């Protein structure tokens, strides 16, 4: 075994013989019971696309919350468990809040993926509270280093991807994004690129019946993280739903 | 059981020299030889203290 | 229940006397106590030598296992050559004794030769060297020629 | 079994193990195991060289976003070796400490008291009941304006010791021991012969031998009153010099 | 250190019957059988006197802890309890008492077992220059070692080594040269095999270095 | 229930009446490098075994005897980390002292308060005690000190004792050699020797760092300074 | 499940075996098994 | 004879006079027969590179005392009295012994110790003083005495009465071949693959000389056995072998065959005889779940 | 020959006659359970599970020509381990139906009859018997008591079965037996079967069934 | 590969290596016309190229381009060493394998040896220390490689170290020798044992061996020969126990058993020997049989 479910997990105050403790690896598990986020790195922008999960046609906007704004130029994109997805959405928050009014300027991605990811990991050292248990990526439009995208896991690792895909697809996801480009091109032409990459993946062994949600921040919507227009999203559903068959 | 020792110790020396006998210079080595490793095996706060 | 480095220097020289008049088990007795405080090192080279020297006189001649005798030789040689003079003559001597006992030629002309030798290698290293060749070859006349001559050095250490 | 006993309070709560070392921190070695990045460092006496894997799996990652390099001081630099996600922690934490420090001392910091330094708050992390040991090696480079370049590397729990040269990770008993030889036989030191050392040794102990967009090399040169990532086109250009120069 | 080797070298100069068990083949066999085992081979040893009692294992026998409250603890807990016993029963007359072989000193009770109940315990040096002096001194015997460096200076490097890496070093050397296809090994031969075997690279601590 | 949690803990007490904690920390600092310290009469010394090798270690500004304050080293075993916070709140409490009386402390009081320091972590619950066992050395009012400080937080005086691997044969070599007033040269020849009981691999070109206290002043001594005395005797 | 403990190893099984026929015999009846939390119970592969 | 008697041969007396009809020749147990003939392999016993260095290691010990006395003697070293393999479950202990044993060409009994479980001491008896005898009569000879640790042996402080009752198997065949003799033409390697029951008593030499850890697979080790298990199935090539490696970083010698043998049989639910890079890759994913249940990734030092 | 029953005569110990094999009826009962069938229609939950157990049994008993021909090994067989009442039993048996593969419900010592001698036998050609008559399907519950993780055993009729299951593991690496023989077994935890076993995967593809998720749920209902 | 050269690694080993060395060989046709002529620079330069490219295993690809060139380049001098120069320098630093480097450097030798004599013997050493970490292939073709030493060297006063390599490849036995090619080293070893003058070698060698191989019927061509080379040694040495093996053989030949004066002669040999030794076990069968045998009294001169 290289985990144990009962020994080695009764505090979060533990390590195991090979060097990782056994809540991390979990924490890992966590996120595949969710479905997938993309999340492709543009340099005019960052483009996402989550597949949302759904229960009910009564669901409207502002549920489940797979798309936060962490800033005004920071847009995240979340895979895994709700309840855990929400804290997280605080700790990069609030770290951007307390910079924003201090230094006076735009974040620079470099410095926040390093600096939420100690605290990331710093849940995982305590006892005081249980590591975390959804991942999520952070994408920046800004002129302080470009478009920049990371991706940080419940462990506290954070690092550069020009295309990250965090979900129980996420293997599967990401040698996908690598065929295609995405790299050079604009957050217009993207938008339709984040959308089949999620149908061409969506397997019935990893993932249910879903809605799908995409978001800007990039130099289109000037900076700031908004959701695609409904019009828009489904133009880049309708080459999504074209692409798949 | 420490004392008994001693003296049983003392008579085996003897032996090695030849003699039939026990001196003096057998008998103290045997007290010397039974106790301090039963203070060896028994401490084990002595490692650089007393 | 004193046991010191410099107390078993005084048994590990009457084992010595005990070895010249011919008699082993008074001074194996002594050995034993004498070797036990030894065996973690807390002492200049001049103890070990001596201690080295002593348990390869009883083993050679008197117990009769001539690698085990060798081997402390080595030791002493190497201890006695820094602080001493007439007692590492002795010692190299008696290198070659328990080898010639033996019968092999090949290990007595290796020892001979330099590790530290040359120095204190006097006459009596060709009485030693002498007296192997007449064990080896059979003859009984090359030996009493040997005594003969080389006879003060031989006699002076009992 | 394993280092240490599972017996008592140690990792319920941090108290000793029989060892009277920690349960976690002997465990803390093996977190550099669990990493798989295989670093070693030279000292020269133009430049501090650090070289390491940058561990880019795929192109698809950018090779510059990603990184294992970070300017810590102002022209102290470091690299990370181990467990990624105690590598970011270590790092984030040691940048605090930097600027705290460079404002109180009023000057740049010595490579040595920032490895000094860093070593005690790692202690920190050991003692306290909630927490647990780091599972990273930091190796900083710098050169110190009396002394000249030096290496230090921090273990772990936050031991402390002085390296004029090092090596960490999973390899790291190969690669200290192929640097030892170099260290003996000490050649004279310019930014490229530098270089060229702590690179040919690091691939001799692995045998694949680097890309030139897959290794990160950092420096602190004498030239530079910054912290400097050599980045693709200098890597490259030693890279080609290796297979030729002996 | 081949300290049980020294207790196979007596055994064999008797010549004389050896009854010869381990911790395990005291305990059970059929439930319950263990304790009565206990009584059967101290017995069996006086029928067929002149005989030696040897036991390799009491590494989980002689430990003070036991419970009641696992089943299995009951009957290595009277083992314990019945060998203090023979102990007693043998004392004043000429029955010799158990020869016992164990890895530490802190397995056995500081207060059940102690001198003069057994006459000696004896501790085998951890740090002993001269019995690695010997173990080399077997290969000069047989076939006459080439010197790069003296003999003292193979004991003199080491200085506290346990048994097993003395063994170690010693074997390796003589492989190395078997391959080469020497007939004389080398001094040097020996330093690298024993460099070898500091665990954890030349610089040992693995946090000092 | 068992013993392993009453035991271990030192949230709450052994029930054997003494810890079986500040034993664990002793098998620690065994564990660590070889360290001896003698306080001659005419000054104390201080020597390890520091892993060089090939030279691998600074040793321009990082030792292992180091200076507290002017006249005060200290010389270690064990836990590296403990060590570190150790060291810095040591001089810290040094300097409060040089501050206040205008004289660097001596060792017989900095142990004492050291202790204080070192027993909170020994009452402590959670928080497991320091695991280096220190050699101080100092000269101080004339007068040479030497004094050991164990994990528990306790202080000790000694003329001369012996730490790390394989201490119980340095303390009995200790007491045979050493006499009472000795010259601070011969002094060092005997450390180097008792280091050399179980220093491991032996001593390479120089493979020892050693310090002298005396009446100038403890400083940490060069590497060619150290090989001087190591060819006196090994 | 008390009352027969009629062993020779594995026969025990034959028993149980015997008892359910005879239930399932009687059509609208009902069975009630008494203590077996030993034979018809707990297993034990941590066992010594 | 009164040589048709000795301690363990079977003999026919008469019942009603109890004296000796004839000399009953020993039975053969199936079993050990079964061990004898059987490789449990489908790899080759020639080499796997990367693994080559622990090959190498393994045959200092046996081949180089055992094939020449001769060049010890002259030397003045004594044979080891064994060498103890370990790694996590599936490294290919004893496939590296194979290879060594093959090619020198000494019989085998690849044994695993699951087969001489007991409740006490008997019946398996038997079955260990049959290997001996299988090892003296085949000399030289080579017992693979896979899972030492299935068998009893670490007592901790306590254990259960039960792994005491099994111990007694494993500590009278090691016995039996060294430090009773000087001799290794008749020789056991010891495989452990689980670190938590193992013996102090093998630990101590004189049963052992030698501790030989067989790593995990390395960087290049991976590549090398991806290429000759690929080559029986049909496929056009891939470049492939490349990004499996890193997928399957940390996984034993053991979990690339299975990779192999599932990535077939993908090509043949697609009705593909050619193997493709895909096929591989999704084998890979599969694999990985069975890995962390079945195999450890923890550090195992002796 | 062996398996078959003699007569010895009573007075003096010689093998006077011969005897009829025994079999056992009660391992005839217990096989085919396959009708009626359930399919992946009343069976279900865990939609990653149930495809990877199709991929591992039921396509190469199928399939098995191509295997053959490729050169590449089928899988050996499938194990299912984890907490049960997710219908380990009814998952068999819809393997086993799709292939139209004797089933064989069975367990190893189950057939003791009486004594422990005369049991012994009983139990080891039950084991044998379901082996053979390949291809075929050998659904092995409750195999705690085979596994012998442990350091004690039952020495009874359990070892037989025991023995005979190790042998048949080392025996089976190949193409052509592997796909002939096919074996799904379904116990509580996975620590409690043969140390072989976990050594390795010496059965292609091993399933643990998580908790319920979000989509078995919706399944089962 | 993994964590040492990733990314871009299923292309960097496969990809580069590959190609590189194919097209050098495309380009080869160019630089054979030239490299007798000189063009020093034109052959070490394409080697090197190829190696440039990270991997394990660079070697054996680059074996390709060689296969074809060293055979050119031997006429020249001065070209073969530039050759090998190439192959030793991103060996000794990245350590390429015990395996890798070995193939190739054994391959630009042999090659060198049917072109002209000189050059091998220069070149022989240098490829000796690369093939010799190996247990298995590589100690099969390393023997075979030492066999030109055999040939080459016992012309000159090479003899001696000639011999010296060949005996310890023999000496040290493993399974991986085959039987066939065992016979070849040894037999060649004899005449360079007897040039020398060394009794010893003779001996030693001959006890690690089976003098039985030589018996046999295939090798009955090098039996003779290897018989002849060995009496020597030993009869000089004044041993008589050796020497009747060898005349025993030389006897159970039919060459010689079939022709009369060479039968009597071969047998004579045996018993005037065996006598000749003190008193033995080996003395008692021969001269009993040779007696009781019926060729011995056709000829009355023999059976006085």
């Amino acid at each position: 075994m290289s985990s144990i479910g009962t020994g080695y997990d009764l505090s979060a105050s533990t390590f195991s013989p090979d060097g990782r403790v056994f809540q991390v690896e979990y924490a890992m598990k966590a996120v595949e019971n969710s479905s997938t986020a993309i999340g492709i790195r543009c340099k005019d922008g960052v483009v996402f696309g989550v597949e949302k999960l759904v229960l009910s046609k009564l669901y409207e906007e502002g549920s489940n919350k797979r798309l936060f704004n962490v800033d005004r130029h920071v847009g995240m994109a979340v895979a895994g468990l709700l309840a855990d997805a929400r804290s997280l959405a605080d700790i990069a928050r609030e770290e951007a809040s307390n910079f924003r009014s201090n230094f006076g300027y735009n974040i620079p991605l470099k410095h926040l993926a390093d600096r939420v990811a100690m605290y990331v990991h710093a849940y995982t050292l305590y006892s005081a509270v249980r590591p975390f248990g959804c991942s999520f990526m952070l994408g920046s439009y800004s002129v302080n280093d470009g478009a920049q995208l990371y991706m940080i896991d419940p462990s506290g690792v954070s690092y550069g991807y020009w295309g990250c895909a965090i979900g129980k697809a996420r293997q599967a996801a990401k040698t996908e994004i690598e065929k295609l480009q995405m790299k050079e091109m604009t957050c217009r032409d993207v938008v339709k690129e984040v959308a089949k990459i999620i149908y061409i993946v969506h397997d019935e062994v990893k993932d249910k019946a879903f809605e799908l949600e995409l978001s800007w921040v990039g130099e289109l919507t000037k900076g700031r993280h908004e959701i695609v227009p409904k019009d828009v999203r489904e133009e880049a559903e309708k080459y999504a739903k074209e692409s798949l068959k | 059981a420490e004392v008994k020792g001693v003296c049983t110790e003392a008579g085996m020396y003897a032996l090695r020299e030849r003699r039939v006998h026990v001196t003096q210079e057998d008998f103290e080595m045997a007290v010397a030889k039974v106790m301090q490793k039963d203070s060896e095996k028994n401490m084990s706060i002595k490692k650089l203290w007393k | 229940m004193d046991d010191k480095a410099l107390l078993v220097e005084v048994q590990l020289l009457e084992s010595k006397t005990y070895h010249a008049l011919s008699n082993l088990p008074k001074a194996r007795a002594a050995l034993t106590s004498a070797r036990t405080t030894a065996n973690a090192i807390y002492c200049p080279p001049k103890l070990q030598a001596t201690l080295d020297m002593q348990s390869g006189i009883i083993h050679a001649a008197e117990e009769k296992d001539w690698k085990t005798a060798y081997s402390y030789f080595y030791e002493a040689f190497e201890g006695y050559d820094s602080i001493d003079s007439p007692k590492a003559i002795t010692s190299l001597k008696y290198m070659l004794l328990c080898k010639i006992m033996l019968n092999t030629p090949e290990d007595v002309q290796a020892l001979v030769s330099g590790k530290l030798a040359l120095r204190y290698a006097g006459r009596q290293t060709e009485a030693l060297k002498c007296v192997a060749q007449a064990s080896k070859n059979r003859s009984l006349a090359d030996f009493e020629k040997a005594l003969t001559d080389y006879r003060a050095e031989l006699r002076d250490d009992p | 079994m394993s280092r240490g006993s599972s017996a008592g309070f140690d990792r319920h709560i941090t108290i000793f193990s029989p060892e009277g070392r920690l349960y976690q921190v002997e465990y803390a070695f093996k977190a550099i195991n669990q990493g798989g990045l295989t670093s070693v460092a030279v000292r020269g006496k133009d430049c501090a060289v650090i070289v390491t894997q940058k561990k880019v799996p795929d192109k698809l990652l950018d090779s510059s976003t990603v990184t294992h390099l970070f300017k810590i001081t102002e022209n102290i630099g470091c690299v990370m070796t181990g467990m990624t996600a105690d590598s970011r922690s270590q790092v984030q934490r040691a940048r605090y400490e930097a600027a705290n420090w460079k404002y109180k001392y009023g000057y740049e910091i010595p490579v040595d008291m920032l490895c000094k330094r860093i070593a005690d708050i790692s202690q920190v992390y050991t003692q306290n009941a909630e927490m647990r040991p780091l599972g990273c090696c930091m190796i900083l480079i710098g050169i110190d304006e009396e002394q000249g370049p030096q290496v230090y590397k921090c273990d772990p729990a936050g031991y402390y010791c002085g390296f004029k040269a090092t090596a960490a990770g999973v390899k790291q008993t190969e690669s200290t021991s192929f640097l030892e030889k170099k260290v003996k036989k000490k050649f004279d030191w310019t930014f490229e012969q530098t270089v060229e050392t702590a690179i040919t040794c690091l691939s001799t102990v692995l045998s694949i031998d680097f890309k030139p967009s897959e290794i990160e090399v950092g420096v602190v040169t004498v030239e530079n009153p910054k912290f400097r990532i050599l980045t693709e086109a200098e890597i490259d250009a030693h890279l080609v010099a290796l297979a030729e120069r002996d | 250190c081949g300290k049980t080797m020294l207790a196979k070298a007596v055994a064999h100069h008797t010549t004389a019957a050896f009854i010869r068990v381990v911790g395990s083949e005291f305990v059970q066999k059929y439930l319950g059988e263990g304790p009565r085992m206990v009584r059967d081979v101290f017995r069996l040893a006086k029928e067929n006197a002149p005989a030696i009692i040897f036991i390799d294992e009491i590494d989980a026998i002689a430990t003070k802890r036991f419970d009641a409250q696992t089943g299995a603890d009951r009957e290595v807990q009277r083992i314990l309890l019945e060998l203090l016993n023979q102990m007693d029963g043998f004392d004043q007359n000429v029955n010799v008492k158990v020869i016992m072989a164990t890895n530490r000193a802190d397995t056995l009770d500081p207060a059940l077992l102690r001198p003069g109940r057994l006459d000696r315990k004896i501790e085998f040096p951890l740090p002993d220059r001269r019995q690695k002096r010997l173990i080399f001194s077997t290969i000069t015997s047989k076939m006459n070692l080439s010197e790069e460096v003296d003999l003292e200076d193979y004991v003199a490097r080491p200085d506290k080594i346990s048994g097993a890496d003395i063994n170690s070093i010693c074997q390796e050397s003589g492989m190395l040269a078997v391959r080469e296809n020497r007939y004389i090994v080398l001094a040097k031969d020996f330093e690298k095999a024993y460099k070898t075997v500091i665990k954890k690279d030349e610089q040992e601590h693995e946090f000092y270095k | 229930m068992a013993e392993r949690g009453y035991s271990f803990s030192l949230t709450t007490f052994s029930p054997s009446g003494k810890l079986v904690q500040i034993e664990y920390a002793l098998a620690a600092v065994a564990g660590g490098a070889p360290s001896v310290g003698i306080k001659a009469a005419n000054g104390v010394v201080l020597a390890t075994e520091k892993k060089q090798k090939s030279i691998l270690y600074d040793e321009r500004s990082v030792h292992k005897v180091e200076p507290i304050t002017k006249h005060i080293g200290l010389v270690y075993s064990g836990m590296g980390p403990d060590y570190r916070v150790l060291v810095h709140r040591a001089r810290k409490l040094a300097q409060q002292y040089y501050l206040v009386y205008q004289e660097p402390i001596p060792t017989a009081q900095l142990v004492q308060r050291v202790a204080s320091v070192m027993q909170e972590y020994t009452q402590s619950g959670g928080v497991r005690p320091f695991g280096v066992s220190l050699l101080i050395c100092g000269w101080n009012e004339g007068r040479p000190y030497l004094f050991q400080s164990d994990p528990s937080g306790a202080y000790f005086a000694w003329k001369a004792t012996a730490m790390g691997k394989n201490y119980v044969n340095g303390k009995t070599f200790l007491e045979k050699r050493y006499n009472e007033d000795l010259e601070l040269e011969d002094a060092i020849h005997t450390a180097i020797l008792t280091l050399k009981e179980s220093f491991e691999g032996q001593m390479t070109e120089d493979n020892i760092e050693v310090g002298i206290c005396n009446e100038a002043g403890f400083r940490r001594l060069t590497p060619t300074e150290v090989r001087d005395y190591l060819a006196a005797i090994a | 499940g008390s009352e027969l403990v009629q062993k020779y190893v594995g026969e025990g099984a034959r028993m149980v075996r015997e008892l359910f026929e005879m239930a399932r015999t009687k059509k609208a009846c009902l069975i009630f098994f008494d203590e077996i939390d030993a034979i018809g119970g707990a297993r034990f592969d941590d066992g010594a | 004879d009164k040589s048709k008697l000795k301690p363990g041969t079977r003999v026919a007396l008469d019942m009603t006079t109890l004296t000796i009809m004839r000399y009953l020749p020993r039975e053969v147990d199936p079993l050990v027969y079964n061990m004898s003939h059987e490789d449990p392999g489908n790899v080759s016993y020639s080499e796997i590179g990367g693994l080559s260095e622990q090959i190498r290691e393994l045959r200092e010990v046996i081949e180089l005392p055992l094939t020449n006395p001769e060049l010890f003697q002259r030397v003045g070293i004594i044979p080891p009295k064994g060498c103890l393999l370990y790694g996590p479950p599936g490294t290919g202990k004893t496939l590296l012994a194979r290879a060594v044993a093959s090619q020198l060409d000494c019989n085998f009994l690849k044994v695993v110790s699951s087969s001489i479980v007991d409740k006490y001491i008997g019946e398996s008896a038997r079955l260990i003083r049959e290997m001996f005898n299988y090892a003296r009569d085949h000399q030289p000879c080579i017992i693979f005495m896979d899972e030492i640790d299935a068998i009893g042996g670490r007592r901790f402080s306590e254990g259960t009465s039960a792994d005491r009752e099994i111990q007694r198997t494993l500590m009278e065949l090691l016995n039996q071949m060294d430090g009773f003799d000087t001799l290794h033409r008749v020789k056991m390697i010891m495989a452990t693959n689980r670190p938590d029951t193992l013996d102090p008593a093998l630990l101590r030499p004189g049963r052992l000389d030698r501790k030989i850890h067989i790593d995990l697979p390395n960087e290049q080790a991976r590549l090398d056995i991806l290429k000759i298990h690929a080559g029986p199935i049909t496929k056009h090539g891939e470049i492939d072998y490349e990004a499996i490696v890193k997928l399957s970083d940390g996984f034993n010698g053991a979990d690339l065959r299975n990779v192999c043998t599932e990535a077939g049989m993908f090509a043949i639910r697609a009705d593909h005889d050619f193997v493709v890079q895909e096929d591989f890759m999704k084998a890979v994913r599969k694999v990985a779940d069975s890995k962390k249940l079945e195999s450890k990734l923890d550090y195992k030092p002796v | 020959k062996p398996g078959d029953l003699v007569g010895v005569n009573k007075d003096s110990y010689l093998i006077l006659e011969t005897l009829p094999t025994e079999y056992d009826s009660r391992v005839k009962a217990m096989e085919v359970d396959e009708r009626p069938t359930e399919q992946y229609s009343d069976i279900g939950g865990l939609d990653k599970q149930i495809q990877e157990l199709v991929e591992a049994i039921v396509l190469p008993m199928n399939h098995k020509e191509k295997f053959e021909n490729l050169g590449i090994q089928p899988p050996k067989g499938v194990l299912m381990y984890g907490p049960p009442g997710t219908g380990k039993t009814l998952l068999a048996r819809a393997c086993a139906a799709q292939t139209k593969a004797t089933f064989l419900k069975l367990a190893g010592p189950q057939l003791v009859q009486m004594f422990i001698g005369d049991g012994a036998k009983l139990v080891r050609d039950a084991f044998a018997l379901a082996k053979e008559k390949a291809p075929s399907i050998i659904f092995i519950d409750e195999l705690d008591a085979i596994g012998t993780k442990r350091f004690d055993s039952e020495k009874a009729g359990d070892r037989e079965v025991q023995r005979t299951m190790l042998e048949l593991l080392n025996q089976l690496d190949g193409f052509q037996p592997n796909t002939q023989v096919k074996v799904i077994a379904a116990t509580n935890r996975v620590d409690i079967l043969d140390p072989a076993l976990l050594r390795s995967g010496r059965l292609d593809r091993k399933i643990e069934f998580p908790m319920p998720n979000e989509e078995a749920r919706a399944r089962i209902m | 590969m993994a964590d040492g050269g990733s990314e871009r690694a299923d292309g960097r080993i496969v990809k580069m290596e590959v190609d590189y060395s194919a097209t050098v060989d495309q380009r080869l046709p160019e630089c054979e016309k030239l490299a007798k002529e000189g063009r020093l620079q034109e052959v070490i330069e394409t080697l090197l190229s190829l190696e440039k490219q990270t991997r394990t295993a660079s070697d054996m690809v680059s074996t390709s381009r060689i296969l074809v060139a060293v055979v050119k380049m031997c006429y020249e001098a001065k070209e073969w060493d530039l050759l090998n120069e190439n192959i030793m320098l991103l060996s000794k630093r990245r350590s390429q394998l015990k395996q890798a480097v070995a193939k190739m450097v054994q391959q630009c030798c042999t090659y060198v040896e049917e072109i002209t004599d000189l050059p091998v013997k220069l070149r022989l050493i240098d490829t000796l220390r690369m093939v010799t970490e190996g247990k298995i292939y590589v100690e099969i073709e390393r023997a075979r490689l030492t066999k030109t030493l055999a040939t080459i060297k016992e012309q000159n006063g090479d003899v001696k170290e000639a011999a010296s390599i060949l005996q310890e490849l023999q000496v040290e036995t493993y399974g991986s020798m085959e039987k066939k090619e065992r016979v070849e080293f040894i037999l060649e070893q004899m005449r360079l044992c007897l040039a020398v003058k060394d009794y010893i070698r003779t001996q030693i060698i001959s006890k690690k061996i089976n003098t039985k191989f030589f018996q046999e019927e295939n090798t009955e061509k090098l039996k003779l020969k290897y018989y002849n080379l060995m009496i020597q040694l030993d009869q000089h040495e004044g041993s008589y126990l050796s020497i009747c093996k060898h005349y025993r053989a030389i006897y159970d030949t039919p060459c010689i058993q079939a022709e009369s004066d060479k039968w009597q002669q071969a047998l004579k040999s045996v018993v005037l020997y065996v006598i000749l030794a003190p008193f033995d076990n080996e003395q008692s069968d021969l001269v009993h049989r040779i007696s009781s045998d019926k060729k011995l009294e056709e000829i009355p001169k023999y059976k006085d």
